[PDB]
């Protein structure tokens, strides 16, 4: 098939992966800490809300509730 | 109120129990006995 080719003005944004990879093992002051630029964008974080508590009830896994 | 207290829920997976069979018989569960009360009950009723 003939393939539509040509130049487009692209642009690179913010929001790279190097300051969004965030992990935590145990205890406060998590070991993989992202850069502190949130700006009214608290999307939960490393939590387990009540919307996610309701999903594992439907599976019926009772020993994952006590573990998590 | 089992996720607040930390108990296991009564539905889903914790709706039963698994218990382990001991695989034991009634031959090992015998009251072993040799000359314990074979005469100590006998020498207490003679004319008294």
């Amino acid at each position: 098939a003939y393939i539509f080719f040509g130049p487009i003005y692209y642009q690179k944004l913010k929001h790279m992966v190097l300051d969004k990879m965030h992990a935590r093992a145990r205890g406060p002051r998590a070991v993989l800490t992202r850069q502190p630029t949130e700006g009214r964008s608290r999307d939960g974080g490393l939590r387990l809300g009540e919307m996610e508590r309701d999903c594992v009830i439907a599976y019926g896994a009772s020993q994952l509730l006590l573990e998590r | 109120e089992c996720i607040i207290l930390g108990q296991t829920m009564s539905i889903g997976t914790g709706s039963f129990k698994v218990v382990k069979g001991t695989n034991i018989s009634e031959k090992d569960l015998v009251p072993k006995r040799c000359l314990f009360e074979s005469l100590s009950n006998e020498a207490a009723l003679k004319a008294n």
